């Protein structure tokens, strides 16, 4: 029998859905015709669950990015992505200098064509991505207001990912994305239990307290099965 | 780091004993932040407040004593960055972060509130899966644990970033009759090893 | 200075309350010099 499936290579690498990001016509959001996403791959809560298996991780990423209309229909619609760095010009609109691409990479696809593949190497400036951080990221007193940067490692954040419709006018179509990401190159380390509670906030590990599920099921009696 | 560090091996890596902890029959427990709890004792404490960047690796040890009539169990584990949770008030629906001194308890420690999730949201019954040590009262009375220097940077500040938690969980709740002594402490005594200290600076204390 | 670590346990049937005796010597590298008289012997009368 060959340990080749359990190996932490073939278990890591395949595709799961980090991210959904709409731009709908009608709404109070994203009607501007642009979308602003600051990267974070916690929302999502099954894969999560398998990135809480250990503490430090390092590896490398490669994405798909899939668009069809929310009715799932589609329309020759050109589409922009682009990815911005910690410090590069976040866009204020579709025609904004950001979107210019002069320096920060880009992708052009349509929503006709197949679904746009990149590769992501490893960004953070430190070893390994840590997932649990315990400390704090910032010097002096912390009060209760100041109590949000509990949980919170500087090198998780890599910068802010945004796409928008080609064009100066506004297109009528609805555009709904979703990010893939496929583990690959991985490096691990210090195993920790798996979260038996469910999901509540993507920064920190919050559970409900006034139910706790049980990790296992209940019977009448002890002797009985 | 291009600065040359100290090695104050005498004055720093030593046996540092902490406060007892009463058992009883309720006890959830406690646990402690590391390198949080010498920050204010001896020589380790004061270089610990001069100097930027702190690697050092840790030594372990818990006491706690009991008799033949005296049945209990202890289960003493480390677990590498130990994130404290919240109820949220319970429903779920409010944004709360665990203050100061919980986060930081300092010398004296802290007491869990739901052992079974360990304010973690993780079950009770995985937490062998990271280095742990049984402590029964019918055979060993003690526990020793060393646990290196684990980061993913060499050097880290030694006032904000905690490495690990300590665990101390009565699992099995200590039974005895009546007339024997109801008094069991817990003491908990712990070392530094092969400290390294760098980027002298003024007095931080947090 | 001794101190109490844990505590004195002690099961049902045995006494609560011990007694430690102390001993006290030297070591090898131990060394005097310049003999004296002590305080320790007093003549107020002759001996009889
Ligand atoms: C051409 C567009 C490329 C878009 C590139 C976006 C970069 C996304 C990289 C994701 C890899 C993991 C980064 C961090 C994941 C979690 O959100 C962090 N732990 C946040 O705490």
């Amino acid at each position: 029998h060959s340990t080749q499936e359990t190996a932490i290579g073939n278990f890591f690498s395949r595709a799961g859905l980090v991210s959904i990001i709409t731009m709908p016509t009608m709404g109070t959001q994203n009607t501007d015709g642009y979308a602003n996403w600051d990267i974070d791959l916690m929302g999502y809560a099954q894969l999560r669950r398998k990135c809480e298996l250990f503490t430090y991780m390092r590896f490398d990423a490669e994405f798909t990015f899939v668009v069809a209309k929310p009715n799932g229909e589609l329309v020759p619609q050109l589409l922009q992505y682009m990815y911005v760095p910690p410090g590069a010009p976040k866009p204020t609109s579709r025609d904004s200098f950001a979107w210019q691409t002069a320096t920060n990479p880009s992708v052009f696809v349509k929503m006709t064509d197949p679904p746009a593949q990149v590769s992501v190497p490893f960004m953070s400036p430190a070893s390994a991505y840590q997932w649990f951080y315990d400390g704090y990221p910032t010097f002096g007193e912390h009060l209760q207001a100041n109590d949000l940067d509990y949980g919170q490692c500087p090198n998780n954040m890599m910068g802010t990912f945004s796409i928008r419709t080609v064009g100066t006018k506004k297109s009528p179509h609805s555009i709904t994305l979703r990010v893939y990401m496929r583990i690959k190159h991985v490096r691990a380390w210090i195993p920790r239990p798996l979260r038996n509670q469910p999901y509540l906030f993507k920064t920190n590990p919050n559970y409900k307290g006034n139910d706790i599920k049980c990790t296992s099921t209940s019977r009448d009696k002890i002797t009985t099965l | 780091a291009v600065d040359k560090p100290t090695r104050p091996d005498v004055s720093v890596n030593r046996f540092f004993t902490l406060d007892t902890k009463s058992w009883a029959k309720d006890s959830k427990g406690w646990y402690w932040k590391f390198p949080d709890v010498l920050t204010e004792v001896g020589v380790f404490g004061q270089n610990a407040q001069f100097h930027y960047l702190y690697r050092s690796g840790f030594c372990v040890h818990v006491q706690c004593n009991a008799s033949k009539f005296h049945q209990g169990a202890l289960l003493v584990a480390v677990l590498p960055e130990y994130v404290l949770g919240t109820i949220a008030g319970g429903t779920g629906n409010e944004n709360s972060h665990p203050p100061y001194a919980t986060t930081q308890p300092g010398q004296v420690g802290a007491v869990l509130t739901h052992p079974y999730v360990l304010d973690a949201g993780i079950p009770l019954s995985q937490l062998t899966v990271c280095p742990h040590q049984w402590i029964n009262l019918r055979t060993n009375n003690c526990a020793t644990i060393i646990v290196p220097y684990m980061n993913t940077v060499p050097f880290d500040s030694a006032l904000n970033h905690c490495n690990f938690g300590l665990l101390v969980i009565p699992v099995v709740p200590l039974d005895f009759n009546a007339g024997a002594t109801s008094e069991i402490p817990i003491t908990v005594t712990i070392a530094p090893m092969c400290a390294e200290f760098a980027g002298l600076r003024q007095a931080v204390k947090q | 200075t001794i101190w109490y670590q844990t505590n004195y346990v002690v099961p049902i049937g045995a006494p609560t309350t011990a007694y430690i005796v102390a001993l006290a010597a030297a070591q090898d590298n131990f060394t005097m010099k310049l003999c004296k008289d002590t305080e320790d012997i007093e003549q107020t009368a002759n001996i009889q």
